[PDB]
């Protein structure tokens, strides 16, 4: 017996236990026929059990659609752990900042709950539903706040089947990285405000000629993903409406998940390390230009001086591990030719 | 985070109406300013229905129409007018500012021919700056004695608004006779309102990024001085479909030479994988001059059309060739100050625009850093 | 039914078309960015004096007919034709003053007759030949032996397994004069050369195996 | 690499479109500039479709046409006028020439025989001004005419970059031979099959000649003899074809040898005979080419348009072009002393002299010096 089929067992049996017509007699006698074939063939056992398991499902697909408002949780999924819903994180992080740059504590657990849930109701998305479902979570007791933050999700019973907290998991491991370079995008933003907001020093250009220079790393590494999300999640939302199985369901989601993981330049620990390093550089450069009202004088401009020596060398470094995916961030990155003269 | 929009002189005030009419009508809004029953995120340019706006004898042709609930020409003419109700508007919009909850912007329409605009106008952008240091000042200004009106202007539009938008006159009156057959200006006002409308598209529906109106501009502008842009509306089908219409000046409204950074703007619901595809086609054709010196890209966003109102297309360039309209004027500005209390405030306006004109001559070179 | 699930949908039999497509149009462009290195310059440029090593992914239900050791020669033939479309091309951009077009002609000449021996007579002749016999194909080993029996006589019609210092050396030489010259744009000394090598390789080429005599006529 | 087209006078305002036709015939692409479902690279000639043509009294012909979603009588007349929109027009070509990624060459089709020789004449002079690094050939048509004849062939003796020659009254001859006529449009329905293919190699790629610079090079030796002329008898094997092509019967035009020759295949003929034909076209000897330099015979394999038997064209130098131009140059001295400055027209005499002068001595064993 295949394990695949073990797969199809298990899920509408669970799929019955968990809900607690004519659908039930004819499974009866295709059951008791089997038995009086003198010879098991697998081709027969996988025929009747492919038939029960679209038919489970199909009913299903019902209830979790049209009567409750899968592709409804899918959504909501795409909005939250993949910050679809990106307005509203950004007011989150403008509210929830200085209680999470200090190291976290027991209290800022709950410290920031409210935070968010002040959130929701500050861009006037008001639903008693899926709120109380998202309940942040901060990894205490076993280093920065934003280093320990999560966020779960609180599944219904027909969904457990598919959600599993080990498919939870590698979800919400996406959702911190997505989370880290959304954040520096914003305070980034805010340094070009803070030039502009100085217009009436010589060595005040090479600050904008770093700033808007170390801007097109991150804005440009912060695209190409609703070209991977938006166009991923557009193929299995198409998989799922094409295919009357469920078998296929629970291949195409954990094929759609694996993609993100690699697609994403997350597994691969060249492209993950390298950009890691651009993403707490730019910490020092914002804070830097922010901790002061006037020119950077006293030994400031000798410390922007030397993470330029270390940047560009960086810009350079990631242009020899670019030269499968990569084209379509290098065909961004270089459709100005710039690169080509580093 | 709320942009609070104000209007001034006639041209500024009509082209609002137009503007808000277009906007209500893609959203489920009556024109009673009620939601009528018929996701898309509506707090940026509503307060809870009313419109966050500031309108400044065409306010009677407004209130006249059934959209009524839902609120001399020197330059030096309109600027005294505007010392004299110094306290008058400013509690106007004090008042809402702290209404909002945190404001981030100043959308402003004005023109530069307009007296009014030339005199009203001007005045705010340096009083703007004063009050509140920390707010873009963003302005659709549209270019059309005259000459005056204009240099003088853009004496404050280059340190005083962050950001910019021109709308030439000239080109728009030129596509109105090939393509739209009209020969009035209640006819090309309806592809103005166009303009404005898609160009706060992704602002108005839930999407990844551009969530603010710095998440537009920080891209396109990389230093105080090169602060000035234009658009393109291509249709009046695929993704590859569109970006070759963009590119085209038979379509920008305008009248070496290179760009600076490009943003598209794609309203249909075209398949989002084929995207990458069509840059690659455009990177080999080389269709678009760049700048050698610093880094740039060419970026696209994608969005939802209006359901309750097919593939659409904007795009936001930061050309060096804006900088040959500013000469048009400027030398007839010359021609006038030859042939006719003090004389000199235009005097120092005609110097601090040679350098703009000259910051964008300079930038097409290989050594625009200092 | 493998066959017939591989030319839409492990068509090992769709992958080999390709193959000798993407090199020996689309390549047209990819050469002439070159004549105009870096490593990476040249991948955007492709995804859009001899070196340039090629290379490609095989999956495993074909990576036993396409062997490591077969993407070489695949490679060798690549090599030499683009040095003869650098000459066709280097003497066909441009357009005892005159005196110099008399030199173009009875050398804009030989280089094109030799490239439409290689390609045409050879490149061709055997590449019509093989596609019949591969749509036959009634076994998992002579599959590999058609082709092995297209690249090894491939690599013998055009010459470069051997004879090489004694034929093909002379080939390269007077190839030098399609560089020098172009660049300049001495000429007395150019046709005691020219008027030389190429007496030179029609009194060495005319021990002629067989069917060398298709370009011997010049 | 694109190529961009442009129609002067009624003559090529009428040949391009028919033309067009055709192409648009052959390709898969409906009347109304729409794919149709039912392998060709199209880029070159169509823009994504709408060609890039430049069209300049017949334009409300073309008009009528269903395929509308396509898109004095003296010589110095036509030069004044080009003047008067110099810019008029130029901005139309710069839109599309910085329009076109990167364009590659510039077809012309105009009648020398009234205004579309001033205005032809008038691009020339302006098109070697602006663009140095383009390619110009025209697909010039041959028959008060003698004047604005010669003055075109003044221009375009050193402004374009090739040239191939139509004759109307050879063409007139096989309108009579081979249809059995008695009209011009009728005559045109086989300039547009010479148009169509002799392109052939650049709309459907193959290995050789996947650029024009790549066909027409092969032929000129010098930049001064860039006058061509064709050939296509079929109105069999390949050996069947060229000698088919070298009887005077069908070439286009009305001691001597040939210069260089390029032959285009388009049918399902099989690669292992060509070569062998060549020899018998040599041994056989049914041509003779210049004493001095080297002279060969190129033909090329192609495919002919699915969406539309074994046909074939032929591209010829041949050096009995001369007698074309001492005809009308003999009608010149005939009008000249028959009836501001009046002189122009003596230094277009003189520099045509030249090119005659040098194509009796390009058939000599003695051509250097
Ligand atoms: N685009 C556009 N421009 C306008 C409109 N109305 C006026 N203008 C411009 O305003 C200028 C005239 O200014 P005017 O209205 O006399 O100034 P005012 O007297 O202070 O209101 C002209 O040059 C026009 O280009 C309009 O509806 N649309
Ligand atoms: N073979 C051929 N010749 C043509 C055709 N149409 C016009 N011509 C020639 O073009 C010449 C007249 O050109 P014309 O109409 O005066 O050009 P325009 O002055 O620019 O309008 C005549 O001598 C005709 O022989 C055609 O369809 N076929």
């Amino acid at each position: 017996i295949p394990v695949r089929v073990a797969e199809k067992i298990l899920f509408v049996g669970e799929s019955v236990q968990m809900f607690e017509k004519n659908q039930e007699d004819t499974f009866a006698a295709e059951l008791h026929r089997l038995k009086q074939q003198p010879l098991f063939s697998l081709v027969d056992f996988e025929q009747v059990v492919d038939r029960i398991r679209s038919t489970v499902a199909e009913h299903l697909w019902k209830l979790m659609v049209e009567e409750s408002d899968l592709l409804g949780q899918l959504k909501i999924i795409k909005d939250f752990y993949l910050l679809g819903r990106g307005e509203l994180f950004q007011a989150f992080i403008d509210t929830a900042q200085h209680m999470l740059k200090t190291p976290p504590t027991a209290v800022t657990e709950h410290d920031v709950n409210v935070a968010f849930q002040q959130s929701a109701h500050k861009v006037l998305l008001d639903d008693d539903n899926l709120l109380p479902l998202l309940h942040l979570t901060i990894e205490y007791h076993g280093a920065s706040g934003w280093a320990a933050l999560g966020l779960s999700y609180k599944v219904q019973w027909p969904l457990h089947i598919l959600f599993t907290p080990a498919v939870l998991e590698k979800y919400n491991v996406v959702f911190k990285y997505l989370l880290s370079v959304r954040r520096v995008q914003a305070e980034l933003q805010h340094c070009w405000a803070l030039q502009m907001q100085r217009k009436h020093q010589t060595d005040a250009i090479k600050w904008r000629l770093r700033n808007h220079m170390a801007f097109l790393v991150d804005n440009l590494q912060y695209y190409l993903q609703v070209d991977v999300l938006e166009s991923q999640f557009s193929q299995l939302l198409h998989q799922i409406n094409s295919t009357r199985d469920f078998e296929s369901i629970r291949l195409a989601h954990d094929h759609f998940l694996s993609n993100l993981l690699a697609q994403s330049f997350i597994l691969l620990k060249p492209v993950f390390h390298c950009l890691n390093e651009i993403l707490d550089l730019c910490h020092s450069f914002c804070s830097l230009v922010s901790q002061n009202l006037g020119p950077l004088d006293e030994r400031g401009a000798a410390q922007l001086s030397i993470l330029v020596k270390g940047f560009s060398r960086q810009s350079s470094l990631l242009f020899k591990i670019l030269s499968n995916s990569d084209l379509a961030q290098l065909l961004l990155r270089l459709d100005y030719n710039k690169y080509y003269t580093q | 985070r709320e942009i609070i929009t104000l209007q001034l002189g006639q041209c500024g005030n009509q082209i609002g109406f137009e503007f808000w009419k277009q906007l209500c009508a893609e959203h489920g809004i009556s024109p009673e300013g009620i939601v009528e029953e018929f996701t898309d995120r509506k707090d940026v340019f509503f307060y809870q229905y009313i419109p966050r706006a500031v309108l400044l004898r065409v306010i009677h042709s407004i209130l006249n129409s059934p959209y009524a609930k839902l609120y001399g020409n020197n330059w030096a003419s309109g600027f005294s007018q505007g010392e004299k109700i110094h306290e008058d508007i400013f509690d106007i919009i004090d008042r809402e500012a702290d209404g909002s909850d945190s404001l981030e912007g100043f959308v402003l329409c004005h023109s530069i021919a307009g007296g009014t605009g030339s005199g009203l106008g001007s005045y705010l952008l340096e009083r703007l700056n004063d009050r509140y240091p920390k707010k873009l000042v963003q302005t659709y200004s549209v270019f059309p004695v005259q000459p005056y009106n204009s240099l003088l202007t853009l004496k404050r539009l280059t340190q005083n608004a962050d950001c910019l938008v021109v709308l030439d006159n000239t080109a728009l009156n030129r596509i109105a006779t090939d393509r739209l057959h009209i020969q009035s200006f209640s006819q090309i006002n309806q592809l103005v309102s166009t303009i404005m409308s898609a160009s706060t598209t992704t602002l108005r529906y839930p999407g990844y990024m551009n969530n603010d109106l710095i998440g537009l501009i920080a891209s396109l502008i990389p230093t105080p001085r090169l602060h000035f842009l234009m658009t393109g509306y291509t249709p009046l089908t695929t993704v590859l479909d569109v970006m070759r219409r963009l590119l085209q000046p038979k379509n920008v409204m305008v009248s070496n030479h290179c760009y600076i950074a490009i943003l598209n703007i794609i309203q249909g619901e075209v398949d989002p994988t084929q995207v990458h595809k069509s840059l690659q086609r455009i990177r080999e054709r080389k269709l678009a001059n760049f700048i050698p010196w610093g880094p740039a890209s060419i970026q696209v966003a994608l969005s939802r059309k209006s359901p309750y109102l097919r593939v659409s297309g904007l795009m936001m360039a930061n050309h060096t060739s804006i900088s040959s309209l500013f000469e048009r004027t400027c030398r007839q500005y010359d021609k006038l100050r030859k042939r006719e209390d003090n004389f000199d405030e235009m005097d120092t306006s005609r110097e601090i625009v040679q350098q703009l004109i000259d910051e964008y001559h300079a930038a097409t070179r290989p050594d625009y850093i200092s | 039914n493998l066959m017939q699930t591989l030319k839409k949908d492990y068509r090992l039999v769709e992958y080999l078309q390709a193959m000798r497509n993407f090199f020996l149009d689309t390549m047209y462009d990819f050469y002439t960015s070159i004549f105009d290195q870096n490593v990476s310059f040249l991948n955007v440029q492709l995804q859009e004096l001899d070196g340039l090593t090629l290379s490609y992914k095989v999956p495993w239900p074909v990576d036993i007919v396409i062997s490591l050791e077969c993407q070489k020669i695949y490679n060798q033939v690549f090599l030499l034709l683009l040095q003869i479309k650098w000459a066709k091309y280097s003497l066909d951009v441009l357009l005892q003053i005159h005196r110099m077009f008399l030199l173009r002609v009875k050398l804009m000449h030989f280089v094109n007759s030799l490239h439409n021996y290689i390609m045409t007579r050879i490149l061709h002749s055997t590449g019509l030949e093989f596609q019949h016999q591969v749509e036959e194909a009634k076994d998992l080993d002579q599959l590999i032996k058609i082709h092995y029996r297209y690249l090894s006589t491939i690599h013998d019609r055009c010459l470069l397994r051997e004879k090489v210092s004694f034929v093909k050396e002379a080939i390269m030489k007077v190839l030098n004069l399609a560089l020098m010259f172009a660049d300049g744009w001495s000429i007395e000394k150019m046709e005691s050369d020219f008027k030389n090598c190429h007496m030179f390789l029609v009194t060495i080429l005319n021990k002629a195996f067989p069917h060398l005599e298709s370009l011997a006529l010049s």
